[PDB]
C-alpha cells in the first residue's frame, strides 16, 4: 500500500521569527527549468538593472 | 434632587462605570487581572503630603452655564485637551458651596443660575460640601499656591499594582506593568474611561459619613484603581511592545516615577505642561481627602 507526495512547512517548531516563507514557494521554484551558473549571473543583472 | 441615597450616589446604578474590553463590556475588577507585575531593582518611599492652602477664588457669575463636570473629566483623562487650567469656570463654581444660593448642579453635570423644572438635581447640601474642596483645585496654577508633582506619584503605584504587605508597610520595590493587549487598546480605554460621570463619584465623597464611608472605600476600591492606571499611563516612560507565540503585549515602562513627559506619543495619550499642574493638584485633594 505505497506512499505519495506531500510538504511539511516546517510546523513542527512552534518557535517564532525563522520559518518565516511557507509552503507556497516551493512551488513556484518546481516549475521553471533548472537553470545553470551563468544563467543564474544572467538572471541576477537583468532583474537589477 | 433624588436626595441622597445612604451608602453612596454610586449605589444607584442609573449612572455606573463599564470598561470596554473590546466588543464586550465589563467591570474595573474584571480588567485588573490581565495585568501582571514585574518587580525591577528601584524603591520608592510614601512621602507626606503638604496641606492645601484655603483660598478658593471668589465668586464671579459670568452667564455661561459652565460645564463644570465636563472639563474636569476631560483633562485627566482627555485625549489632548486645550486650555484645561483656563481661570473663567471655576471661580463660577466656588459659589456652589454658598449657603442660600439659587445656583443648582444639573444631574447631567452642567451648571445653572436660578433653575429649572424639566431637569433634576443633586440636593444643594450634597453640592455645597463638594464644591468646598474642589474649588480649590481652580488656582493650582498660580506661582505661590502651586503644588508638587515628582513626589505625589509615589502613591499611583502603590494602588495600581501596590500588594497588600506593600500598602500595610511604607516602602515598593519599583514595578513594571505588562498585560495583554488588542494594539489600540491604550487610546481604546482611555477614549472609555471619558463618559463615567465622574461628577457622582466625587460629589459624595465628601457627602458620605464614618459608616457609609468605610463600606465606600472597600467597594469602589476599583473604580479608583481604574482612572489611576490610565492616568499613570501618560506618565511613564517607554512603552515596548513583546511579540510571543501568536500574543502581542503591552508593557507600561514604569509605575511609579513621573519621567515629566511622552509616555508614548503614539501608543498612548500624553500630558502637556499645563495637566502636570492639573493632574497634580487634583490628586493632591482626592489621596488626602481619600485617606
Amino acid at each position: 500500500r505505497y506512499h505519495e507526495s506531500v510538504l511539511e512547512i516546517a510546523d513542527i517548531f512552534d518557535q517564532a521569527d525563522f520559518i518565516q516563507t511557507s509552503d507556497a514557494v516551493r512551488q513556484l521554484r518546481a516549475l521553471m527549468p533548472t537553470l545553470s551558473t551563468s544563467q543564474i549571473r544572467h538572471a541576477i543583472e537583468r532583474i537589477a538593472q | 434632587m433624588l436626595q441622597q441615597p445612604t451608602g453612596g450616589y454610586t449605589t444607584l446604578e442609573q449612572f455606573a462605570f463599564t470598561i470596554r474590553n473590546d466588543g464586550t463590556n465589563a467591570t474595573p475588577t474584571q480588567f485588573l487581572q490581565l495585568l501582571s507585575y514585574e518587580a525591577t531593582e528601584n524603591e520608592l518611599v510614601k512621602k507626606t503630603i503638604p496641606t492645601p492652602e484655603t483660598h478658593l477664588p471668589s465668586a464671579r457669575n459670568v452667564p455661561g452655564n459652565v460645564y463644570i463636570e465636563d472639563a474636569i473629566t476631560q483633562a485627566l483623562f482627555g485625549i489632548s485637551a486645550q486650555n484645561v487650567n483656563a481661570h473663567g469656570y471655576f471661580s463660577r463654581l466656588s459659589a456652589l458651596a454658598l449657603p442660600n444660593t439659587s445656583a443648582r448642579l444639573g444631574l447631567d453635570g452642567v451648571i445653572y443660575n436660578s433653575e429649572t423644572i424639566n431637569i433634576p438635581f443633586y440636593d444643594p447640601a450634597a453640592v455645597a460640601n463638594f464644591a468646598a474642596t474642589y474649588a480649590k483645585l481652580g488656582n493650582a496654577s498660580t506661582p505661590r499656591y502651586r503644588a508638587d508633582m515628582i513626589d505625589i506619584y509615589a502613591h499611583v503605584g502603590l494602588e495600581l499594582a501596590g500588594t497588600d504587605a506593600e500598602r500595610a508597610a511604607g516602602v515598593m520595590p519599583v514595578k513594571r506593568a505588562k498585560f495583554d493587549s488588542w494594539e489600540g487598546s491604550l487610546i481604546s480605554l482611555s477614549r472609555d474611561v471619558v463618559n463615567w460621570k465622574i461628577l457622582a463619584f466625587l460629589i459624595d465623597l465628601c457627602s458620605l459619613e464614618g459608616e457609609a464611608l468605610r463600606a465606600f472605600k472597600t467597594r469602589n476600591r476599583d473604580v479608583f484603581r481604574m482612572m489611576l492606571f490610565i492616568m499613570s499611563t501618560a506618565v511613564a516612560a517607554n512603552v515596548v511592545n513583546r511579540k510571543v507565540t501568536k500574543r502581542v503585549d503591552r508593557v507600561l515602562e514604569y509605575i511609579g516615577v513621573n519621567s515629566m513627559r511622552t509616555a508614548g506619543r503614539t501608543a498612548t495619550i500624553t500630558y502637556d505642561l499645563s495637566r502636570h499642574e492639573f493632574a497634580a493638584k487634583f490628586l493632591q485633594l482626592t489621596f488626602t481627602r481619600w485617606n
